[PDB]
RNA sequence: CGGGGAAACCCAGGUGGAGGCCUGUAGCGAUGCUGACGUGCAAAUCGCUCGUAUGAUUUGGGUAUCGGAGCGAAAGACUCA
RNA sequence: CACGAGUUGUUCGGAAACUGAGCACAACGUUAUAUCGUUUUGUUAGGAAAGUGAAGGAACUGAAAAGGGGCAACAGAGAACCUGGGAUUAUAUUCCAAAAAGAAAUUGCAUGUGGG
RNA sequence: UUACUCUCGCGUUGUUCGGAGCGGGGGCUCAAGAUUGAAAAAUGCAUUGUGAGUUCUGCGCUAAAGCAAAAACCUGGGGU
RNA sequence: CCAACUGCAGACCGUACUCAUCACCGCAUCAGGUCCCCAAGCAUAGAAUGCUCUGGUACAUAGAGAAAGGUACACUCAG
RNA sequence: CGGGUAAACGGCGGGAGUAACUAUGACUCUCUUAAGGUAGCCAAAUGCCUCGUCUUCCAAUUAGAGACGCGCAUGAAUGGA
RNA sequence: GCACCGUCUAGGUUGUGGGUACCCAACCGUGCUGUAAACUGAACCAACGGGAGUUCCGGAGUCUUGUUUCGAGACAUCUGCCAGAUGGGGAGUUUGGCUG
């Protein structure tokens, strides 16, 4: 046979990000002195739309702390800041929104976004629009806090960690139907090299497994084991369970 | 560690007594293959001899003589 | 007089993509076409330039907030639980 | 902007110029005559007729991905007859 | 077919001298084998890659500033000149000579004049 | 500036603007043109008035699509 | 040091011709293919189509000439 | 070994008796499966027999349409209408 | 057992112009001069003081049984080597004869 569409993609080639448009990574400050035992002030100057993402972003203005410059940040906007804001980012700063404070100084049973998996990552978690977590609880023994995500999940991360006071923007964004192929074209444009869709029961046998035969249809069950080498490892993958949920929905993801 | 064939994806083709991809050792030590490394990067010596030196679970180090 | 009786900005599609699918993008087509309110300055000149980015004709301000409408009913109630948590 | 109504709203006349909208050049294609030619003008062309023509549109230069492999809105199509 | 001729620029196009999709020298690593890999998400390399402003008494000597050296657009950025000619067999916004047919713009270095 | 007092006013072909300062009087400035002259008649060949077309320019700047970067240059804040 | 003035000097490569029913690819001076700029008058909605001033061309083997049968971006036919 | 899962691959029945003319069986026994095809639809691009049977269309129709259904071998995201 | 390494500290408790309003010492605290919904100012190449024109200190705390910091941690895909399952993802090969 010929290598699988799925394996053909690792290569990289034609397949990968459409970045030209795009401003840069978005991040927080980094977590210096300042922010670890005082607070730092800045100022948003401006709000702005990049290509493949839903969520606005904001440029914020601090000072240098040790030299005669201006430092410039790209950040992921929460919902409701405006040009004009002062942001307060540092182990002092009070309680709100658009703010970033150490996970252990927030109150149990708040919203947050742009938090840190581990201290000084910069913020990786609920950074989609419209996404946020809430904290649960804390441990001083241990100097942990125990987190619910935004899948269902809970995770225990170090109080350490920084967050932001607030939801990401731009939130109910998948709630309009989309009604025409063009559409999709343009949204997929700004993202990468993955749209249309073809089928794998109308590929040839050389190409996909589920290829081939003089009715459209597969000959195996399309569930196939966790174990399965590259190129067999197609369809529903170590599927648990299959058909139409009936009652409430389980919490995807591993234990 | 043991030399491992350098084909695509792993695949042989032929008879299958020679499919074997992981469990071939090459026909020439360690040793001589640390004195052919220095000698082919530095063109304007004269290698003598070596000697083992020390070893780990990853590297061997071996002192290689070079005369000018 | 007017001219359509049921379908207002989508009489653009014609016959084509179905009564109910049309239907449901209306409300969302509406809302980020008109003007809201701008609790800065005090007039009805807020609109959507990009999905969640919205610009005041008045203030010039800009402000980061919702695809299709310039509040989320998730950020009034967040609004609040911010605001009690701090007063304590 | 005219008329009606207690109110919610209803009827009529203009303005404006939306649409993977329609007729139709250039462009991009190739339905039928199973037409011409079939030691040809041509190792796939010619005539009339025909599809579409503001868009998932057409096109120049540059640049990236290949032979147990590449690419493919998927015909085992295409990769210098 | 044979013999003999013809393409003239401070300003036109390119380069000197930009960056883009991108490439891959050095460096490091790997391979029995470099003819392999990394090399723009501000950016090489376990990584000591800055070689001269002022000075100070006329050549020296050394402070400052993180992230090596290049290439890739004759339709993107950039770019100081126009008309007339009776001026060719063939070139011209390129040739014309003191009444330059003439009228300009711009770069480098020097000399007066004025001001400081 | 009792301008919107009780149908407020200005304006476009057109989807609007004003106590966060409309309209009127008098001004400052920018962009595109017009006019007077030098060039320029010494050249060229053997005239100055209206309608139609025409993207330079101005009218400031569909979208889950929101429209490259750098060299070079300009101005300012400090200091001398 | 700065402003006009003035004096001198302004280096390198390209530049003929073609761009197509004869100058390029298709074995060829092949009814195929090949990117860009300027685009007059009348009819008319008009870059449709028909004719015309400027510019260009008369190059495509020809002469004589009512057989049958053909091809045609050529027609007509009583009931 | 023991649990779950079909919008996973897939599957979804036969025999006889019986109503005051006859016919047909609402009804009753019997063998059996993991379950025995539900709502719908049809001589349909899916029906062998087959040019099925009735009506309509014509002077005359192996064609067309509307009905009927024991459906060789229709049927529900292998998606049905 | 006693010495030495081996010490400092923000903050808290107890009619117009130009100026004054301390020090205690002890505990708490642990390197602290700014904000406590928000709605766009500025900040660099030291002022000053002291010891012996030009130095050296302070302003700007000192020290290092030494790790850049944070999170794990002798576990772990962390490295190499043996061993067993699974494995059309892939390779090689085969798929008798007679015969109205
Ligand atoms: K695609
Ligand atoms: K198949
Ligand atoms: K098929
Ligand atoms: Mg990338
Ligand atoms: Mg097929
Ligand atoms: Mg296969
Ligand atoms: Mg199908
Ligand atoms: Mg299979
Ligand atoms: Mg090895
Ligand atoms: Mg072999
Ligand atoms: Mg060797
Ligand atoms: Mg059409
Ligand atoms: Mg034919
Ligand atoms: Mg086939
Ligand atoms: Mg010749
Ligand atoms: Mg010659
Ligand atoms: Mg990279
Ligand atoms: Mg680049
Ligand atoms: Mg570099
Ligand atoms: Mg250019
Ligand atoms: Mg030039
Ligand atoms: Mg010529
Ligand atoms: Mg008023
Ligand atoms: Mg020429
Ligand atoms: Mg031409
Ligand atoms: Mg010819
Ligand atoms: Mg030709
Ligand atoms: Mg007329
Ligand atoms: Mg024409
Ligand atoms: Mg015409
Ligand atoms: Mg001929
Ligand atoms: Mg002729
Ligand atoms: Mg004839
Ligand atoms: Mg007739
Ligand atoms: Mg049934
Ligand atoms: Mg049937
Ligand atoms: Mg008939
Ligand atoms: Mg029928
Ligand atoms: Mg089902
Ligand atoms: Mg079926
Ligand atoms: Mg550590
Ligand atoms: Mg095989
Ligand atoms: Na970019
Ligand atoms: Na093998
Ligand atoms: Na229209
Ligand atoms: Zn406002």
């Amino acid at each position: 046979g010929k290598t699988v569409l799925s394996c053909r993609k690792g290569n990289g080639s034609v397949y990968q990000v459409h970045g030209h448009k795009r401003l840069g990574p978005a991040k927080l400050r980094i977590l210096d002195y300042a922010e670890r035992h005082g607070y730092m002030r800045g100022v948003v100057k401006s709000i702005e739309h990049e290509a493949g993402r839903g969520a606005a972003l904001a440029r914020v203005e601090f000072r240098h702390p040790y030299k005669f410059r201006r430092v410039k940040e790209l950040m992921v906007a929460p919902e409701g800041m405006f040009t004009g804001q002062s942001v307060f980012c540092g182990q002092k700063a009070p309680l709100a929104i658009g703010n970033v404070l150490p996970l252990g100084q927030i109150t149990e049973g708040c919203i947050v976004c742009n938090v840190e998996a581990k201290p000084g990552d910069r913020g990786t978690l609920a950074r989609a629009s419209g996404d946020y977590c809430i904290i649960i609880s804390h441990n001083h023994e241990t100097g942990r806090t125990r987190l619910k995500l935004p899948s269902g999940q809970k995770k225990s991360v170090p109080s350490t960690s920084r967050a932001m006071i607030g939801i990401i923007s731009g939130g109910g964004r998948i709630e309009k139907p989309v009604l025409k192929a063009g559409n999709s074209f343009y949204r997929f444009r700004g993202k990468r090299n993955c749209w249309p869709k073809v089928r794998g029961v109308a590929r040839n046998p050389v190409e996909h497994p589920h290829g081939g035969g003089n009715h459209q249809h597969i000959g195996h069950p399309s569930t196939v084991s966790r174990h399965s080498p590259p190129g067999q490892k197609v369809g529903l993958i170590a599927a648990r369970r299959t058909g139409r949920i009936r009652g409430g929905k389980a919490v995807k993801g591993a234990w | 560690g043991g030399r491992k064939r350098p084909v695509h994806k792993g695949i042989t083709y032929g008879k299958p007594k020679t499919s074997g991809v992981l469990g071939m050792k090459l026909n020439k030590n360690n040793q001589a293959v640390a004195e052919q490394r220095l000698g082919k990067r530095f063109g304007n010596l004269r290698v003598l001899n070596s000697y083992w030196v020390n070893m780990d679970s990853t590297f061997k180090w071996y002192e290689v003589i070079a005369v000018d | 007089a007017k001219r359509t009786v049921k379908m207002g900005v989508m009489g653009r599609y014609g016959t084509r993509y179905g009564a109910n699918p049309r239907k449901r993008a209306k409300k969302l087509e509406v809302s980020q076409h008109a003007k809201h309110f701008c609790s800065f300055c005090g007039k009805f000149a807020f609109r959507r330039k990009a999905v969640g980015i919205w610009r005041c004709d008045g203030c010039s301000k800009t402000v980061a907030g919702g695809a299709y409408t310039l509040s989320t009913p998730n950020n009034s109630t967040v609004r609040s639980t911010v605001r009690r948590l701090r007063e304590l």
